[PDB]
DNA sequence: CGGGGGACAGCGCGTACGTGCGTTTAAGCGGTGCTAGAGCTGTCTACGACCAATTGAGCGGCCTCGGCACCGGGATTCTC
DNA sequence: GAGAATCCCGGTGCCGAGGCCGCTCAATTGGTCGTAGACAGCTCTAGCACCGCTTAAACGCACGTACGCGCTGTCCCCCGC
């Protein structure tokens, strides 16, 4: 079974849904691959910071309120 | 646990007495109010340290306020806190 | 509208020679006809026809061109082309009508339809054609049908009985209202103490051993109650859904008579049946009986707790195992004036279960409460479950086979201990160690029970592992035989297995094979399959259909496919397979009941034969501490005994 | 609007990048969908915007790559 | 009650 | 009386008069700040609640949900471009 | 003020995107079952805070020297 | 090809940078006291994995058109002096 799902699952059908809620018309072919990217990017800056608020609780778990505080820094900046 | 919904329930019914409230729209007040009650309190706090001072007053805060808010919301609420204060202390 | 042809006969070739045995989207399946490409013209769906031109290629190319096909293969084919045809003539052949009316045509005049339903087929198939050929098709299915019209077993005709409730006392009798067999005195006394437990007013359990007629004493009980206590208001049979057949056969063979529906399908299905089914006049409801699957509860849930019910039963009881489960909320959302928990083992696990259930029946009348709970050995807590066994005894009915018939023969039960492979060892290491390249390697630590237990079945259920495998063997990779040998090497229970398997294919034996996970009884049928074995699979997945007949042949005593590979949480379940005499399982679950329950699906009334059960045990790896704990879940049960 | 099932798999794997081993909560993935949706949807805005300056109905990645630039670069 | 000092724009949300 | 009645305000005082200690802001802090800050407090919140009681009333509903908060918080450009940065969850667009 | 270039508009053509249809696939929900770590509590010891004394470095002011900038001339390089 | 602009070279001025000295304050050293943090253990629950079942969503293909792109011609404005 050899697909991933890390890029498939965000899919071109959920992407025309952003879309559209995004208020856009139409979308180039070409798009849905920056988008991942994208965020992938984005999702990779948040979570990294996550990660170091557990390392500093020394916990294995993260909470809502570690990805709270990496989500409010990260985001107003952004 | 240490948490206002008792308070936004006050206001709610004070405001708006015929409007319930879902669980998560309180929390977002709650998570509201956290945000700017640290948000003014930060403030006040460096503007203080920048005035070198070790104690923060009512006009630290109502500078501070000044500072932040929008133009009507900060004198609106400054009068506010003025009447307030003004209440208590006569008090 | 195209609906998707039955059959066909005589790429452009394909296109303009041929013949198709068509459908159309508002026609019953009778209305089939043998039409060609330009007779039709364009027609909407015409994609359907072009579907089945390419499988019809492709038919052509896997039965005539292909050089490789084996003889076996085209006989496989064959076998499908055939079943599923008499299926399509099954579907030929009504079940039901539904109701009748009189409508005008365009030519001005009137015709009778039937609104049929069909056999091995439901209410979105089924539509108002005329009576004309149903009265000479299945004048037996007019019959019934007058009769489901007409049997007077409805809500409106029972009171609310809870105020009052008369005696009742053990009987001797055969129940007259049964056609499908002969009870023995062991079923009747069932019927005998559920109908003195409902005059004491009561809300009862079943728990005579698995496959112990239950079924058909149920429906023996449903009947008596409706007769002799005028319960003509609606009941509901909760069911797991492989079985709802069988309890629909039950019916059809042990009181046909009966007005009594399954509930099931597409919101179309469902609905269709509850106005044209359910609803006179719309309410008052046709049937006295309806079946659902416990998720077809959920589905309507409000709609059905409107009815209001005078019995619920349940098959396989522990499936409501806890107050908090969506079912067992919303079947005390649900009022009724009786409840029956069947299941041939009362609790899988613990006493807080029997507490939830003893609750749903009678709930809080039982003061049973951690406050005195299960020690492995406390005075206080063995003093208060012999005072609950006590208790609770006018309220349960259980027996073995060892009580009811000496004649059914015994199982033969052992443990398989077999030692790990190299790539076992390996692989259990690189659990016992940890080594995030050796998970790179062919990926996560988050459940290390699972990861070193599903390997210790088998090292494949790593999907690089067969490259690597097969590529250390070098030749593995190269022919079936050398897949075949690297595959089944690299366990010692598979190794093992295999020997089994083939002495059994010497002896002639029929054999069921059971495992908790799916991709294991996947390895397991390419392995069969490569093998030349002849064989079904059954689990969760298969739909209804195509699982029923799969059974059905497996029982039928011609059948070729000599072993069944079944889930435990699908097929270790509710089923009987009598052609089978012989019963493997590659890992028990933590709960024993399960595994007497699989055993059941082998051990039945319709077991001919002494039945012999194997157990593949890994030789120092946990499941060892597997069977420990559950053995002492079996403790909790022979203390409540 | 996006598919929790799929997205936490990603999350999960980026997370098992830095870490290697990890737990959840399910509220940390709520949140994470709903940050990533508010913020894909202002960018999607926002190139919007780029498209209809270029008098294109179409977007298109190049109003992408500008319209992260210039907010958030 | 608690009365709003300011004075905004009306608007309909429904 | 309480130093909210005091006040006439319908906030803990005391909790952040502790608040603005327990939080380092500074060593000392002055006994109209707390009660300044809580009536600014009040003022604030009441806006936007008036706001989000017609956004539930509007929608013909008693209960005030994300929506309607969302709703209201994007209506007034000033608290929108104060909150420019804040983020509704399942407040939708 | 004059001249040239860019901007704008209109037209044609082809491809890509959108829509419909059917079939396949995985998500969504519920249940199974367990273990890990989460969180809480209690106890003890180390570490920092506070106070006092002493010493050395840093800060402030002054002086001297060198580096940088500006101006002028000639040659090189680009542009029309 | 010719003219205008740019760069390089050399001299001089002007100030700032760097160094020195002395004084004062901070930093260091040592001791005392307490509390916060760390460590350990226990109990609870939530998180993880997999199956069962339904159904809706997603995918793939074909058909059609609309939009985007490029080309051409005219006109205005802005740039340069
Ligand atoms: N009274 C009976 N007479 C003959 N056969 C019976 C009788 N009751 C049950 N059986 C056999 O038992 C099988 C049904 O098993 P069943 O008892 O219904 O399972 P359970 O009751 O455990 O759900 C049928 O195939 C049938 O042949
Ligand atoms: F439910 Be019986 F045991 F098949
Ligand atoms: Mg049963």
């Amino acid at each position: 079974k050899v697909l991933r799902d890390n890029i498939q699952g965000i899919t071109k059908p959920a992407i025309r849904r952003l879309a559209r809620r995004g208020g856009v018309k139409r979308i180039s072919g070409l798009i849905y691959e920056e988008t991942r990217g994208v965020l992938k990017v984005f999702l990779e800056n948040v979570i990294r910071d996550a990660v170091t608020y557990t390392e500093h609780a020394k916990r294995k778990t993260v909470t809502a309120m570690d990805v709270v505080y990496a989500l409010k820094r990260q985001g107003r900046t952004l | 646990k240490e948490s206002y919904a008792i308070y936004v329930y006050k206001v709610l019914k004070q405001v708006h007495p015929d409007t319930g409230i879902s669980s998560k729209a309180m929390s977002i007040m709650n998570s509201f109010v956290n945000d700017v009650f640290e948000r003014i309190a930060g403030e006040a706090s460096r503007l203080a340290h920048y005035n070198k001072r070790s104690t923060i007053t009512s006009r630290e805060i109502q500078t501070a306020v000044r500072l932040l808010l929008p133009g009507e919301l900060a004198k609106h609420a400054v009068s506010e806190g003025t009447k307030a204060v003004t209440k208590y202390t006569s008090a | 509208g195209i609906d998707i042809v039955i059959n066909h006969r005589l790429l452009n070739n394909c296109k303009e020679n041929y013949e198709f045995l068509i459908k159309w989207t508002d026609e019953s399946h009778l209305h089939n006809t043998w039409e060609t490409y330009e007779s039709i013209g364009q027609v909407r769906g015409l994609k359907r026809l072009d579907n089945y031109c390419k499988q019809f290629i492709i038919e052509d190319q896997q039965v005539r061109l292909d050089p490789y096909v084996t003889a076996e293969d085209i006989e496989i084919m064959d076998m499908e082309r055939e079943r599923r045809l008499d299926e399509f003539e099954e579907f030929h052949v009504p079940e039901r009508i539904i109701d009748s009316q009189r409508a005008s045509l365009e030519d001005g005049t009137s015709q009778l339809q039937y609104l049929v339903k069909w056999r091995r087929l439901n209410y979105d198939e089924a539509t108002w054609e005329n009576a004309t050929d149903i009265v000479k098709l299945a004048p037996e299915q007019v019959k019934h049908f007058q009769n489901r019209e007409n049997s007077k077993i409805l809500p409106q005709y029972s009171s609310n009985y809870t105020s009052q409730r008369p005696r009742f006392e053990k009987l001797s009798v055969q129940p007259p209202f049964i056609k499908g067999g002969e009870l023995r005195d062991f079923q009747l006394t069932g019927i005998n103490w559920m109908a003195f437990l409902w005059s004491k007013g009561d809300n009862g359990i079943l728990a005579d051993e698995m496959g112990l007629g239950k079924t058909v004493q149920t429906v023996a009980f449903i009947s008596w109650l409706i007769f002799a206590r005028r319960q003509n208001g609606p009941h509901i049979i909760v069911v797991p859904l492989s079985t709802m057949p069988a309890w629909l056969d039950t019916f059809e063979k042990w009181a046909p008579d009966l007005n009594c529906i399954c509930y099931m399908g597409n919101q179309k299905s469902r609905d269709t049946i509850r106005e044209y089914e359910f609803y006179t006049n719309p309410k008052t409801m046709k049937f006295n009986v309806l079946l659902t699957t416990y998720e077809y509860i959920l589905k309507d849930r409000a709609e059905l707790g409107s009815i209001k019910w005078q019995f619920m039963a349940v098959d396989e009881a522990h499936r409501l195992k806890n107050a908090e489960s969506s079912l067992y909320e919303s079947l005390n959302s649900f009022k009724v004036a009786n409840r029956m928990l069947i299941t041939g083992t009362p609790l899988q696990n613990n006493i807080k279960e029997l507490a939830a259930l003893v609750n749903f029946l009678m709930p809080g009348r039982f003061t049973i409460d951690q406050e005195i709970d299960f020690e492995n050995q406390d005075e206080e807590q063995e003093e208060y479950i012999h005072d609950l066994h006590r208790r609770i005894q006018p309220f349960i009915l259980r027996r073995l086979k060892k009580d009811v018939e000496k004649s059914l023969p015994s199982k033969t039960e052992r443990i398989l201990r077999v030692e790990l492979s190299d790539v076992q060892t390996e692989y259990y290491k690189n659990i016992l160690t940890k080594n995030y390249s050796a998970l790179t390697a062919g990926f996560s630590l988050l459940n290390i029970m699972n990861e070193l237990k599903k390997a210790s079945n088998h090292p494949y259920l790593f999907d690089n592992a067969e490259e690597r495998v097969l590529q250390k063997f070098g030749d593995g990779k190269m022919t079936r035989e050398n897949v075949l040998r690297g595959l089944i090497m690299s366990s010692g229970k598979m190794v093992l297995l295999d020997q089994l398997l083939t002495r059994l294919k010497k002896d002639g034996h029929r054999v069921l094979i059971f495992s908790q996970m799916v991709r294991m009884l996947d390895i397991l049928g390419d392995y069969l399959s490569i093998k030349g074995i002849n064989f079904q699979r059954l689990d969760g997945t298969v739909p209804s259909a195509q699982r029923r007949i799969s059974i059905d042949h497996f029982n039928s005593p011609d059948s070729n496919d000599f072993v069944f590979l079944l889930s435990t949480r699908a097929g270790g379940l509710g089923i009987n397979l009598m052609t089978a005499d012989t019963v493997v399982i590659f890992d028990s679950d933590w709960n024993p009941q399960a595994d007497l329950q699989a055993m059941a699906r082998a051990h039945r009334i319709g077991q001919k034969n002494h039945v012999m059960v194997y157990r593949l045990v890994s030789k120092d790896t946990v499941e060892e501490e597997v069977l420990e704990r559950a053995r002492k879940k079996m403790i909790l049960e022979y203390a409540i005994i | 609007l996006i598919r929790k099932l799929p997205f936490q798999r990603l999350v999960r794997e980026i997370a098992q990048d830095f870490k290697t081993d990890l737990r959840f909560q399910s509220s940390a993935v709520m949140a994470l969908q709903e940050a990533s949706e508010a913020y894909l949807v202002a960018l999607f805005e926002d190139t919007n915007l780029c498209a209809i300056h270029a008098k294109r109905v179409t977007i298109m990645p190049k109003d992408i790559q500008l319209a992260r630039r210039i907010r958030g670069e | 009650t608690r009365f709003s000092n300011r004075q905004n724009k009306t608007v309909n949300y429904n | 009386k309480t130093r909210s009645s005091r006040a006439g305000l319908q906030f803990p005082v005391g909790r952040v008069h502790r608040l603005l200690r327990k939080g380092n802001y500074a060593e000392r802090v002055g006994a109209g700040a707390p009660v300044y800050l809580a009536a600014v407090l009040e003022y604030l919140t009441a806006e936007i609640l008036e706001l989000a009681g017609n956004a539930a009333r509007d929608n013909k509903k008693t209960r005030i949900i994300p929506r309607h908060l969302q709703l209201a918080v994007r209506n007034d450009e000033e608290l929108n471009k104060l909150l420019g940065r804040v983020t509704i969850a399942q407040g939708g667009v």
